[PDB]
């Protein structure tokens, strides 16, 4: 979160918090009302924001579907759906918590060397997580479409 | 909650410290073998 | 750190006498055995990540510990696993082309148990992916080669229960 | 340059050794001698320790 | 019905063992039937006269040189005009099988051995020995074994055809006869004049008492304590050599046992117990994080089937099918595999090892606490400041006695 | 375990003899024709994984009908339940081919089969399917050598023979 | 072994009374619901066959370890000793049922089968949960709430012997741990 | 009761394993000297009626007390069991010398043993040295340097069956103490 | 057992030839006169299969009453503990016997003794007959006025050797009485 890593930092630096890092923390726990308003929405649509991610991921990568792709079959793709089911709800956690420092050390550290070692394309999964963003930012107004958004990028970023 | 929890700080821990205790080497607090057996109390003429 | 040279010229430099027959006898027996090891290091150096693979896949892939709760769950956690692997199936070649485990409790079995515990590593499930592991070793460098390096792979399941 | 020391990695995080134990392990590799001792003199290769 | 009759009902017409013979601990060890064929060798004359002396004098030391009575018995025998049934009666009627264990014997150790002699099992309740106790003391020994063999019980399960064996027979109608069963036979080595003492008590090792054990286990309901029914056991000798995960075979008693070793043990398999039925409650549904999407990634997959061998060419490359059973549903070999290997990897199952493991060494310790005042003790520990009080002046517990004189 | 060790030191030891010359020739027999049958423990255990596929499927390509709901094979689980079982009669044919006889199999695969294949509803018949297309699967100088492939069908065809 | 008549008879030559009207208000009371206990019993045991395999792999899908190599129910010895002791203990609580007194469960079925089972190495904690989904089905079939069978009934209620059941099946639960 | 081959059976099933490439060089190489094993078992099989009166009668020079009155040897009969003793100990450790491996003697021979000797009264001590003069013999007539009997052989090495020999008789001092 | 006379290390590398600081000067004087003590313990070893055996039965015989039913010695775990506590007792003599001194026996041996054997119902005032008949029994085979048994030892004497192993004896009936 905000509020740990600002420690860290000052902590590291053998010194307290300075105001840039004390009216940050204040200004974010102002906004923790609406924060929780934003990860309320994606909560329960879950069963839409999957669902439809994995719409246009297949119609966008029909390879890792097909007869040969990773998730072939009726049993991989509903692990196909699982990962983004996943990657959907630490998107609500770093919403809740400010940062993407619930989604750093979950599911994007060393996250190359899992699906590298599970035969999973990579691009494809990042592809989903993309495919989930459109249908998240279009159930928000444009301000929350700007952070929901945004986290989601930050994944697509550190998947490639 | 599963039961067999883990060790680590920072996301993606289970609330319990690294190593159980904070301490990921440990320092031993074995003695060696003939005054582990002297304290023992049993292995006297040994 | 010793090989079955080392552990040879050791032991017959430890009570000061030559390499009489008996010590020779062994030795000629690793020479015999030169040819089958560096093969079978060949094969399992190629086939590094692709074996892990298969182990994983086959022992603690769909096990609950790889659900949440598990000890195996967070992505940092399980990229920890086909890293500690990839050691266990590293040493364990280097102990077949040496012939002698001296290195792999020198540099893998002391203070891992001990460690494992630290972390609440699942001791029972690194076994049997270690016992899996060697399960497809056998696979490719073939039934005595398999023999000989599952012949290590025991020997870090036995040292690290 | 994706490179990886994950076994000095390993006994770091775990505490296992130092950073110090990190940090002389580095300097003895060999990723670090092609790197900071081999394109330069003994004479230079002292102040860049 | 997974089994359609017992031992007790005949083997009917169509199987060559009974059906509680074939899944129990009969088809392991050396407790099965040497039945005896229509005619035979000499040397095959010796095997079903050999496994009559290991049955009805229990291991016993028969004394070769003698066989003072035993070669009229056998010669009976050896022609053919004596039956198995007959050869055994003729035994338990001899003086060999009377100063061995009726003339030094209690009326409880002598119908006890007449069970695993003669049948195999143990005695069961209380009256079915009342009514032997009856039977010997208005009819004598003699018309005992007479009315002991020729009931319902010796010529269904045996027959006159094939001698005595310990009846591992599945189905116990109190569960204790197998409790009694394999106190009784106890193992391998055990004879009945060690078993029952009566070389200890004997002047020279002959003339002595043939005392008994479990005498109130036959009066009251009451079952045998384990460690005489796990250690000096049968159970060892039909042994299966398995992996068994909790190991049933108990560990020798340690010396040198301590309070503050069991203290702790007792609070783990607390902690344990008590952590098992909380997961047990999530077991199966919202452990299967991959369950939840099998609805739909299983109707997302079941678009353009491939019926022969060959297509999703996919742009024109080959990338085939396989179309079997399980790689229609895209499963590899270690997706069938996963369940071997769900001892470590379960969480249900990594709770139930160690419970069942440390029960096992928390009953062996705390049965190696009935030795308490000139035991020399240890301190193996690195004597810590863990210590638990000696706060035990007043009531804590108190099992409730509402009658207390109520007269 | 029915071996070739325990019969002749369990009928010896129901005789209460030390081991004579008629059971040392015994296992004389283990030397000459375990040369064989520890070749098919060694094919069959490196190339487990992809018999019990090409043979499981034979399970299912005949009966198609265990994918059917309130059958057999009706789910995900029930179908890799089906291809585990498989798996362990083929396994404990390498664990007869290594011990000598048909030990490993009258004990743990065979004794009480026929009592929970009743009780589940498991029907026999689909696992002889299985075993006897791996039987006419094997070709005998291509798979392993000429008597290995006699020692690794006769426990095959035993297995056979105690489910039908 | 008693049955419910026969229990208030040693109840009452404890103080060597005759059999009078107020002790016989249970038992005329008994034969008045006698229709129900045989239409209660009937139900148990014409599923009896299928009771047993739905909860000792019902074990199974809760605790998976058991039918790894190691675990007590892997080998088919292990499984068929399994359910040969999932229908010995159904088949002794449907005859406790039927006598209506729990006196032929606890000496012939119960009576020493903890000290059995640590003998042999089966875990106690996971023979309850064989019990306990054989107390729910035997508590459903009674009240005909099994939610993929209902058989013919007469319309009236039953969850006395739907409670008498289920007492009968923890007494298996606390003979055992 | 177990033997070699099937010793590395129960370990691979603990793993769930096949016997692969890794398990059978153990056994290859345990059929390689197979005719080594049978060598030495007829060794021990063809003086093993001389090595139970050699045996029993250096316990009896050492421990006289067995033979003095109130003793363990001293009734003629009681004699004459512990004659059988030795051989049937000698008979259980030539099977596992053959199996090559000793389940058989510890489940037939040992199985109970500890607590008939308590209850024969019979003195443990000199069951341990009634055992180890059969320890002995045993490793100096497989290494065929007995200092009276000499037999035939094909020359070779031989000392690893001398100290498997030698285990299995440890394993019964062991259990019996 | 060992720890009764010391031994003088010569060998490098011990820490004990050089830095040992000290030798143990108690017990190289026992061995100016270690070669009679040793056939002491010898007589008495060599016996001491022989002599609990008489020992029990004498006091057996003289007070009938232990293998009477309801007596402390007439099942079979209590006559093989009685048998088991005498060899044990023997054997901590004659340690005490070996180093000279009975500082080994009073704290392993006679420790919390008299409270165990009434903690146990061991009668007290028998237990004390069966050790002064090892009392006697040990003055015999040590001077060598033994009646049936005579062991070849040189010439010389063996009084205040006696008395020293008979002033363990009554240490031991004295510390349970
Ligand atoms: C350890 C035991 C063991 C065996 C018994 C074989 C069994 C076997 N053979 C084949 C596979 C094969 N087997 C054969 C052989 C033949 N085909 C025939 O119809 C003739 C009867 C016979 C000629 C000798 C051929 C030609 C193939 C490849 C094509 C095919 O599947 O038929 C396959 C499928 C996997 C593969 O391609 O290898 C399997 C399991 N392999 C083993 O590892
Ligand atoms: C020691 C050796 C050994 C075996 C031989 C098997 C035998 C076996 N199979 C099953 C259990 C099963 N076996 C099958 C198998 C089949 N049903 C089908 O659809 C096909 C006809 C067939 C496979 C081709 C199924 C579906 C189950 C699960 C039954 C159920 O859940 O109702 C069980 C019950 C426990 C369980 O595994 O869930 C046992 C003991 N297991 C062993 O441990
Ligand atoms: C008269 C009353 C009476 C009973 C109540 C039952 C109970 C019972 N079960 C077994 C015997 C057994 N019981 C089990 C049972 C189980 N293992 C598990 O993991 C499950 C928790 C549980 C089944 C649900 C197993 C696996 C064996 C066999 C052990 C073996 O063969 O060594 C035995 C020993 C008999 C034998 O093995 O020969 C008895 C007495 N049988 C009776 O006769
Ligand atoms: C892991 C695998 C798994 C199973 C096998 C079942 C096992 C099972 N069944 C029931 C619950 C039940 N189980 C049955 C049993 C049966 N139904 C019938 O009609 C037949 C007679 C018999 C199957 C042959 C019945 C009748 C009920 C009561 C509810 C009902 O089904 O109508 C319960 C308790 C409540 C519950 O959790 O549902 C459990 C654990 N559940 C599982 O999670
Ligand atoms: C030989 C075998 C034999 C039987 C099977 C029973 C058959 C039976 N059941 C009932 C009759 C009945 N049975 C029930 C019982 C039930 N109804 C429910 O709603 C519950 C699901 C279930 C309770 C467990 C009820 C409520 C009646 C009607 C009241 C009664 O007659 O007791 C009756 C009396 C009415 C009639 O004649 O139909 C009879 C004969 N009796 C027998 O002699
Ligand atoms: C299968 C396992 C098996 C064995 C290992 C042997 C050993 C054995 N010996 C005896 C029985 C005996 N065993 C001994 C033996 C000895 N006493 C000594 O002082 C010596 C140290 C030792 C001889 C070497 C004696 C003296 C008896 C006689 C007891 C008596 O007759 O009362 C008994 C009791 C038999 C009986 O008397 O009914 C057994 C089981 N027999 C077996 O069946
Ligand atoms: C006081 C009485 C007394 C004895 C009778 C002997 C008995 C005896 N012999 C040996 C030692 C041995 N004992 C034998 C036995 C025999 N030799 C053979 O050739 C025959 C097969 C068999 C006699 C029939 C053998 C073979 C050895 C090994 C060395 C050898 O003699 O070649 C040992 C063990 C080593 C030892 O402790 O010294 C003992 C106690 N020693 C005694 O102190
Ligand atoms: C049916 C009965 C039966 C037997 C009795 C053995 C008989 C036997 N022993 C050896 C053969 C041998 N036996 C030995 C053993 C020894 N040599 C020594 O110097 C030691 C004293 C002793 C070790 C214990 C050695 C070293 C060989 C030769 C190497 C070998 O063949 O293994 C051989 C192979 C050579 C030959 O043709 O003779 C045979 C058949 N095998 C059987 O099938
Ligand atoms: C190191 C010193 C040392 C000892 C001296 C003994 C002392 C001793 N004896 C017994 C235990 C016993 N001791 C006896 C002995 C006797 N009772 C009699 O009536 C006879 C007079 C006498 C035999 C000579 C009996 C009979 C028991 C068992 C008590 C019982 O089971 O009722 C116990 C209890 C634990 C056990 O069973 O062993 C102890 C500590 N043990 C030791 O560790
Ligand atoms: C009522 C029954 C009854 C018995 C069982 C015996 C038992 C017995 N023996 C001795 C007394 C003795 N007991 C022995 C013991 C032995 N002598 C030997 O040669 C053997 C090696 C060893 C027995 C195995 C010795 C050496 C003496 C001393 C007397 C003597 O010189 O023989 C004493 C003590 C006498 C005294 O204190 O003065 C008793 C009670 N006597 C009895 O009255
Ligand atoms: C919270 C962070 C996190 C992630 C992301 C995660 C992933 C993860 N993905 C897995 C499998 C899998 N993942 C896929 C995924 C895909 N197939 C495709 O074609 C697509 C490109 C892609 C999904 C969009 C497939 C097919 C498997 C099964 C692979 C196999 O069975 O071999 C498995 C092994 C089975 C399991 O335990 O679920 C893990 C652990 N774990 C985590 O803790
Ligand atoms: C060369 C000899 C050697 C070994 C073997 C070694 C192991 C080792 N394993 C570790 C962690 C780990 N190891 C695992 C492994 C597993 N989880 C499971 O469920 C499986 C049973 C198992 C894979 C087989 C996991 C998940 C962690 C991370 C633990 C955590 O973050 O708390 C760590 C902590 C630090 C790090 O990984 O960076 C060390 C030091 N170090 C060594 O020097």
């Amino acid at each position: 979160s905000i509020v740990t890593k600002s420690i860290v930092n000052a902590d590291a630096e053998a010194r307290y918090l300075s105001p840039g890092e004390l009216d940050r923390i204040k200004s974010f726990v102002l906004s923790g009302q609406r924060r929780l308003r934003i990860a309320q929405t994606l909560t329960e649509n879950r069963e839409r924001i999957v669902k439809q991610g994995g719409q246009q991921l297949f119609q966008r990568r029909p390879d890792v579907v097909s007869p040969g792709g990773n998730a072939y079959g009726e049993e991989m793709t509903a692990t196909c759906l699982r990962d983004l089911d996943y990657y959907l709800r630490l998107v609500t956690y770093g919403i809740i918590a400010g940062d993407v420092t619930p989604i750093e050390e979950i599911g994007l550290v060393g996250v190359k060397e899992m699906y590298s070692a599970l035969g999973t394309p990579i691009s494809g999964v990042a592809e989903g997580i993309r495919c989930m963003k459109d249908v998240a930012c279009s159930l928000l107004s444009g301000e929350d479409a700007a952070e929901v958004g945004f986290y989601f990028d930050y994944t697509l970023a550190a998947m490639q | 909650r599963t039961a067999y929890p883990y060790t680590g700080s920072g996301y993606g821990s289970a609330g319990v410290p690294y190593g159980q205790d904070t301490y990921g080497y440990k320092a031993t607090t074995a003695k060696s073998i003939t005054e582990t057996a002297a304290q023992a109390g049993v292995f006297n003429t040994f | 750190m010793q090989d079955a040279i080392t552990s040879v010229i050791n032991a017959a430099d430890v009570q000061g006498k030559y390499l009489d027959a008996n010590s020779v006898e062994k030795l000629r027996g690793y020479f015999q055995t030169g040819e089958l090891r560096v093969r079978a290091a060949a094969t399992i150096a190629a086939n590094a990540a692709t074996i892990i693979k298969e182990a994983v896949a086959k022992s603690l892939l769909y096990s609950d510990i790889t659900r949440p709760g598990g000890n195996m769950y967070t992505t940092r956690r399980y990229a920890a696993c086909i890293r500690d692997l990839d050691y266990y199936l590293r040493y364990a070649t280097y102990g077949m082309l040496a012939g002698d485990p001296s290195i792999l409790d020198e540099r893998v079995l002391n203070g891992l148990k001990e460690t494992y515990n630290s972390l609440g590593v699942p001791i029972g499930a690194t076994i049997q992916a270690i016992q899996a592991m060697k399960e497809v070793t056998g696979s490719l460098v073939g039934s005595d080669a398999g023999k000989e390096m599952g012949l290590y792979f025991d020997y870090i399941c036995s040292g690290l229960s | 340059y994706g490179f990886s020391f994950s076994v000095l990695e390993s006994q770091v995080k775990n505490g296992q050794i130092s950073i110090k134990e990190f940090v002389r392990s580095l300097g003895k590799s060999s990723v670090y001698q092609k790197q900071f001792y081999q394109p330069y003199v003994n004479s230079r290769v002292v102040e860049l320790a | 019905k997974v089994v359609d009759r017992l031992d007790s009902q005949p083997s009917a017409a169509f199987e060559q063992t009974k059906q509680v013979y074939t899944f129990s601990r009969y088809i392991l060890g050396p407790h099965r039937a040497v039945v005896a064929p229509v005619a035979m060798d000499p040397s095959e004359k010796e095997v079903v006269l050999r496994a009559v002396y290991r049955q009805v004098f229990g291991n016993a030391y028969i004394m070769e040189e003698e066989r003072a009575e035993l070669r009229v018995m056998e010669s009976q025998f050896l022609l053919g005009e004596l039956s198995v049934k007959e050869l055994v009666r003729a035994l338990a009627k001899s003086s060999t099988y009377k100063v061995r264990f009726f003339e030094g014997a209690v009326q409880y150790r002598f119908i006890e051995l007449c069970f695993k002699h003669l049948l195999g099992r143990a005695p069961d309740n209380h009256e079915e020995i009342a009514v032997h106790m009856r039977k010997y003391q208005q009819e004598g020994y003699d018309a005992e074994i007479d009315s002991y063999l020729d009931a319902g019980e010796y010529d269904n399960v045996f027959g006159d055809d094939t001698v005595p064996f310990l009846r591992f027979r599945g189905v116990y109608t109190p569960c204790d006869s197998f409790n009694r069963q394999c106190a009784l036979q106890g193992g391998w080595a055990n004879s009945d004049k060690a078993m029952g003492g009566a070389a200890l008590s004997g002047y020279n090792g002959s003339d002595g008492r043939q005392m008994s054990t479990m005498i109130g286990n036959y009066i009251s309901g009451k079952p045998i304590p384990y460690e005489k029914v796990a250690a000096d056991t049968p159970l060892k000798s039909t042994a299966p050599n398995w992996y068994a995960r909790p190991n049933p075979a108990l560990a020798p008693q340690p010396a040198y046992v301590s309070a503050k070793e069991i203290a702790e043990l007792r609070s783990r398999v607390s902690k344990l117990e008590a952590a098992w039925s909380v997961a047990v409650k999530q077991s199966a549904a919202a452990k299967d994080t991959v369950e939840t999407w099998r609805a739909a990634a299983k109707e997302m997959a079941a678009m353009r089937g491939i019926s022969p061998m060959g297509e999703a060419y996919f742009g024109g490359i080959a990338q085939k099918v396989d179309n079997g059973a399980l790689a229609q549903l895209g499963n590899k070999a270690s997706s069938y595999k996963k369940y071997l290997y769900a001892i470590e990897t379960d969480e249900v199952s990594r709770l139930e090892v160690d419970l069942e493991e440390a029960k096992g060494q928390l009953r062996v310790l705390e049965a190696a606490m009935a030795k308490s005042t000139p035991m020399t003790r240890t301190a193996e520990f690195k004597t810590l400041t863990k210590n638990v009080a000696a706060v035990t002046a007043a009531e804590k517990a108190d099992p409730l006695s509402k009658r207390p004189r109520i007269s | 375990m029915k071996s070739v060790i325990t019969t002749v030191v369990s009928a010896a030891d129901a005789a209460g003899r030390f081991p004579s010359n008629s059971d040392l020739e015994s296992i004389q027999g283990n030397i000459q024709r375990s040369a064989a049958r520890l070749e098919a423990a060694e094919k069959l255990a490196g190339n487990h994984e992809a018999v019990v596929k090409e043979a499981g499927d034979a399970c299912f390509a005949k009966y198609a009908y265990l994918k059917n709901p309130g059958e057999a094979g009706e789910n995900q689980e029930k179908i890799n339940k089906c291809y585990r079982d498989v798996d362990h009669y083929m396994r404990l044919v390498n664990y007869c081919l290594v011990v000598g006889g048909t030990g490993p199999l009258d004990e743990w695969g065979i004794a009480g089969a026929r009592e929970v294949y009743r009780t589940l509803n498991l029907p026999t018949s689909a696992y002889v399917a299985s075993i006897a297309y791996t039987r006419d699967r094997l070709c005998v100088p291509r798979d392993m050598s000429a008597q290995a492939g006699v020692e690794f069908s006769a426990y095959l065809d035993y297995l056979i023979n105690a489910l039908s | 072994m008693l049955d419910a008549f026969s229990r208030v008879v040693v109840n009452s030559d404890a103080k060597a009374a005759y059999v009078g009207g107020s002790d016989l208000q249970a038992l005329k009371s008994f034969i008045a619901d006698g229709n129900k206990r045989l239409d209660a019993v009937n139900s148990i045991v014409s599923n009896a066959s299928c009771m047993v395999s739905d909860a000792v792999s019902g074990m199974i899908c809760e605790n998976p370890g058991l039918i790894s190599p190691g675990g007590n129910c892997y080998t088919n010895r292990r499984m068929a000793a399994c359910l040969r002791d999932g229908e010995i203990i159904l088949r002794y609580v449907s005859y406790a049922l039927l006598a209506g007194d729990a006196s032929v469960l606890e000496d012939r079925c119960l009576n020493g089968l903890k000290e059995t089972y640590i003998a042999l190495g089966v875990p106690t904690n996971s023979s309850i949960r064989a019990v306990s989904i054989m107390k729910a089905q035997a508590v459903a079939f009674i009240t005909n709430t099994a939610t993929e069978r209902k058989m013919s009934f007469a319309a009236g209620d039953c969850t006395s012997l739907a409670s008498e059941v289920a007492s009968y099946f923890d007494r298996v639960g606390a003979a055992i741990s």
